[PDB]
């Protein structure tokens, strides 16, 4: 039936998922951090620019 | 007495602030409320103003005949407009087309009075009298239904004192008590009758008083 | 990881008695209100008993009522189910729904056929 | 039942190894590395403007990609294509059906998608001949409500449906080229990476799934979450992304590290989260939230950098512009606001 | 240079007049959420009312209504109703001949009583397939006392009012089923949202000025409301 053959797929989906190359945390963090502080002043929601930059304004 | 009629003026331009300069209290019946708080406080200042001039010339006896039926003639729209939504509302412009009917129309039978006097009472008061008398009609209509609502609300699953409370306090917030006061007359029920109506329609209105709180929590 | 693990369960004689055990983890148990719901043989998801987050509201099915009671451990993180008097009615798969959102009173999905919230279940059967 | 118990432990403790590698790499913890940078302070927008004319709760939005334009979808019938500059309206869609769950508007700015119970993401043209907007062509074939369908390229869109099923569609056909299967309870948001290789969508599972577009399959599956996620968003270099669930938290999860790297919660806020966005540095995480307002997060140190409080009933969808200039919010009032 | 922005300004009032033409569409007509289970009898009430998602639109006294069936989704319900929480009424469809499935409607009327976002919406609650109750009351097969244990000590409420001809056993265990609907309504929501019962049949001929009814006393108290008479 269906019920007994629906753990068939579920078994194989995670064996995929099971070999993956995984990286330190520690670096991934750091790749966010190094990100954010690289496009920092690019962003103005968080430096809000002068009001003759702004087409809000 | 001078301080009673600080506060009849004082409290209902505060109440007229608060339903203007504000978003949220909106709407039909809220611009239907300014209105009548306008009326209220205009009446306080042709008060004083007629008095002046003759004890304390005609310019303010006719300016004091206009107001004077500008609020029963707003006490009755407002109850008016009620009336339509409770039956004649089911089907829904409308707001601005008694609005002539609130201050205009007044105004056109007191110049009648005017231009008859302008040669050689009933011109004026009775159709004061007819305002009250009809919107007595609308009262006894609103209250049957708001007692036929609420020995309805679940049918027998609730309170009979429960609804007696809530048909007391709703009975009293309608009654027309300034419409008699004006047949049986025709002192110091002028100086409160301004400031009376603020504390209940705008200050003990239960909406605003958490708007104000929403207001302050936005702020502060 | 959202998890139920139900426990208990088994072959009794009518009259009989039978505490089911569900062990919670993946989320704050003491939040969520709990259900117990079953599935009959030949039949869908049915309702059983549930209870309220603090352990106050402790409806039941009303064919259960007197017969089952429903338990609440927060400390443990833990659900019960005391079966009083087994009947061969009662002969079903005992599952520990648990109810969507975490602070509502209202409790939505529990016996749809693909509940996500809702553990694999336990056997109990009745017979002579 | 002596074999198919055999299949709950295969799955069961191949589940578990999973978790011990997954240990392996948690060496440290965002916060670890984050602490020494200084804060972002105070942040403090303005509601530049708020957009009025839809008749019932906005339910849906979709910025353009010259930060400009905007597609909104209330649950009225009406698609109105607004203006932020102007505040104008250039254009007002009636749907068929009124029940509009969601709304995309292309990256060519030419063709805008929407759909809800009616279960069709119905694709219309704006830059037709005749100058009007009519429906291009219905996209049928999903059997529960569309919840999320985004425009992949001009001729093709990915879709999420409350059958638990995600699908990329090829518009001039009609036909799903691919089908994404796994999700076990209603898929609620997606989001496309900045590539348009790889997209991730959350499902009232308590669950979200790296999916391959041009494969179909599941890459990895990431938990964590309590109850439903209702909102979802990569981040702006595309290693990580967002979720927004019943839990009242955001939880941050990165696709390399295959883990949960931060949790976004306040013990004050108990109620859920609808709509997730970054800034376009990334540093700031918006989020839409229940109790009828928006927070703004630091995504590196898990604080309240402020408040977006001015919507009266909840905030449904949210929004940041690609050049990051400002942030739209939907709400079930009817009123979209830009904030900057 | 400005014959644009002429252009678009004059573009915005085109939809500016054409939005407050469908308002006043929108305002007149009242929508209806149609729910209930596969037993419960909904397409008999659809079909009678002779004037993904199903819509039927029936109009009464000059009144557009528009009741909203969902049947192309699976059964998990709980993101796709939040679309309805600004519909004037929850049409609730149960059958009461149906003793064992009771309890399962009972649970679907406490959820939507206690939902947060429906807590506004009022409920007409239609007790279908009657004539089927009394069949099955009076062949003496089936008892309630077996799934409700609490019948056995119910006594008739004294404001019933039975139709012509009713046996008293009948009545009730008819007036029995609507009163466990009822004390869901009552334990939560006060004044905020009301229920309105009725026992219809397969051939109750109208049965659309019970919703236009309904539909009437749910605006005027929503009136009373903002005013806070009542
Ligand atoms: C209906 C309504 C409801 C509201 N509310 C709202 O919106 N929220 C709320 O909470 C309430 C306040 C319910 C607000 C307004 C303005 C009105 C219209 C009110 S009116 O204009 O029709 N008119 C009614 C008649 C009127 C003048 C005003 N009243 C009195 C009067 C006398 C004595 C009284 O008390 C006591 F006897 F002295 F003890 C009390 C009244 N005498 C009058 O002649």
């Amino acid at each position: 039936t269906a019920s007994i053959a629906q753990a068939r797929k579920l078994v194989e989906q995670l064996k995929m998922e099971a070999n993956i190359d995984r990286i330190k945390v520690s670096k991934a963090a750091a790749d966010l951090m190094a990100y954010c502080e690289a496009h920092a002043k690019e962003d103005p929601l968080l430096t809000p620019v002068p009001a003759s930059e702004n087409p809000f304004r | 007495y001078t301080v009673g009629y600080s506060v009849s003026l004082a409290s209902l331009t505060v109440a007229v602030l608060i339903l203007a300069y504000f978003r949220r209290l909106h709407c039909t019946r809220n611009y239907i409320h300014m209105h009548l708080f306008l009326s209220f406080m205009l009446r306080a200042v042709s008060i004083f103003v007629k008095d002046a001039v003759l004890y304390s010339c005609r310019v303010a006896v006719t300016f004091f005949l206009y107001f004077l039926a500008t609020n029963y003639y707003w006490i009755l729209v407002e109850g008016l407009y009620l009336h339509s939504l409770i039956f004649m509302a089911f089907f829904s412009k409308y707001l601005w087309g008694f609005t002539v009917f609130g201050w205009g129309l007044p105004a056109v039978f007191v110049a009648v009075w005017v231009s008859v006097r302008a040669t050689l009472k009933w011109i004026i008061q009775v159709p004061i009298l007819a305002s009250i008398v009809l919107n007595f009609i609308l009262f006894i209509n609103i209250v049957r239904v708001l007692a036929t609502k609420l020995r309805e609300t679940n049918a027998g699953r609730c309170d009979t004192r429960q609804q007696y409370r809530k048909l007391l306090k709703s009975t009293l917030v309608l009654m027309p008590l300034f419409g008699v006061h004006y047949i049986v007359f025709m002192m110091l029920f002028n100086s409160f009758q301004g400031f009376f109506v603020a504390i209940i329609y705008c200050f003990c209105n239960g909406e605003v008083q958490a708007e104000i709180k929403k207001s302050w929590s936005r702020w502060t | 990881q959202v998890q139920l693990q139900e426990s208990g369960g088994g072959l009794v004689q009518p009259g009989g008695s039978l505490r089911l055990s569900c062990a919670a983890s993946g989320f704050t148990f003491s939040n969520y209100k709990m259900n117990w719901v079953r599935q009959a043989p030949g039949k869908g998801l049915e309702w059983v008993s549930d209870i309220s987050q603090s352990g106050a509201s402790i409806s039941y099915t009303g064919s259960v009522k007197g017969r089952f009671t429903i338990s609440r451990d927060n400390a443990k993180n833990t659900l019960y189910l005391q079966m009083n008097s087994l009947k061969p009615e009662d002969t079903a798969v005992y599952y520990c729904a648990r109810c969507p959102a975490p602070f509502t009173r209202d409790c939505f999905d529990v016996t749809s056929t693909t509940y996500a919230y809702r553990g694999q279940g336990t056997q109990v059967t009745v017979s002579s | 039942q002596s074999e198919l118990d055999q299949l709950r432990q295969e799955a069961e403790q191949l589940k578990n190894q999973i978790r011990d590698a997954r240990k392996a790499c948690a060496d440290a913890t965002l916060s670890q590395i984050t602490n020494n940078i200084d804060p972002v302070g105070r942040i403090q927008m303005r509601t530049r403007r708020t957009l009025r004319g839809h008749l019932a709760k906005i339910y849906a939005m979709h910025w353009g990609t010259d930060s400009r334009l905007l597609v909104s979808a209330s649950q009225d019938g009406k698609l109105i294509i607004w203006d932020s500059y102007t505040t104008n309206k250039v254009h007002a869609i009636p749907l068929r059906s009124s029940w509009v769950m969601t709304c995309a508007y292309a990256p060519s700015g030419n063709y805008v998608a929407c759909g809800g119970l009616d279960n069709i993401c119905s694709i219309y043209n704006l830059k037709t001949r005749e100058g009007n907007v009519r429906v291009s062509r219905e996209l049928a074939g999903h059997t529960g409500y569309l919840s999320c369908c985004r425009f992949l390229d001009d001729n093709q869109i990915v879709t999420s449906s409350g059958d638990t099923t995600c699908a990329l569609w090829d518009i001039e056909t009609g036909q799903q080229t691919t089908t994404f299967t796994g999700h076990t309870g209603d898929v609620m948001s997606l989001s496309l990476a900045p590539d348009t290789r790889l997209f991730v969508s959350g499902a009232c599972d308590a669950s979200a799934k790296l999916w391959d577009v041009r494969e179909g399959m599941c890459r990895q599956t990431f938990t964590g979450h309590e109850s439903d996620i209702n909102a979802i968003c990569f981040f702006p270099n595309g290693n990580a992304f967002a979720t927004g669930s019943d839990d009242a938290t955001c939880r941050l999860f990165d696709l390399r590290a295959d883990q949960e790297l931060m949790t976004y919660s306040h013990d004050n806020i108990i109620c859920g989260i609808t709509s997730v966005s970054f800034s376009k540095s990334g540093r700031l995480l918006l989020a839409g939230y229940d109790d009828f307002n928006c927070n703004v997060w630091d995504a590196l140190k898990a604080d309240r950098a402020g408040v977006l409080a001015g919507h009266d009933n909840r905030v449904s969808c949210l929004g940041v512009t690609d050049d990051g200039m400002a942030v739209a919010t939907g709400s079930w009032d009817s009123f979209l606001k830009i904030w900057n | 240079q400005r014959n644009e922005e002429k252009a678009q300004r004059e573009a915005n009032k085109k939809i500016e007049k054409q939005l407050q033409k469908d308002k006043q569409v929108y305002r007149a007509t009242h929508r209806l959420l149609l729910l209930g289970a596969d037993n419960s009898g909904k397409s008999t009430i659809v079909k009678q009312m002779r004037i993904g998602i199903f819509e039927t639109k029936f109009q009464v006294d000059k009144v557009n209504f528009h009741m909203f069936d969902v049947g192309g989704q699976r059964d998990e319900r709980r993101k796709w109703i939040q679309c309805f929480n600004d519909v004037t009424a929850i049409i609730f469809v149960v059958d009461s001949s149906d003793y064992n499935r009771l309890q399962e409607a009972l649970n679907l009327f406490k959820s939507i009583w206690n939902n947060r976002w429906l807590r506004t919406i009022s409920v007409i609650l239609f007790l279908n397939k009657q004539d089927l109750l009394a069949e099955k009351v009076l062949a003496g097969k089936s008892k309630i006392e077996d799934y409700f244990p609490e019948f056995a000590r119910y006594t008739t409420p004294e404001d019933a009012t039975p139709e012509p001809g009713e046996d008293p056993r009948v009545t009730r265990a008819k007036y029995f089923i609507r009163d466990e609907f009822l004390r869901i309504s009552t334990a939560s929501g006060d004044g905020r949202h009301y229920c309105y019962p009725h026992f219809t049949c397969a051939v109750d001929t109208e049965n659309a000025r019970r919703i236009f009814n309904d539909c009437r006393d749910i605006i005027q108290r929503m009136h009373l409301r903002q005013y806070e008479l009542l």
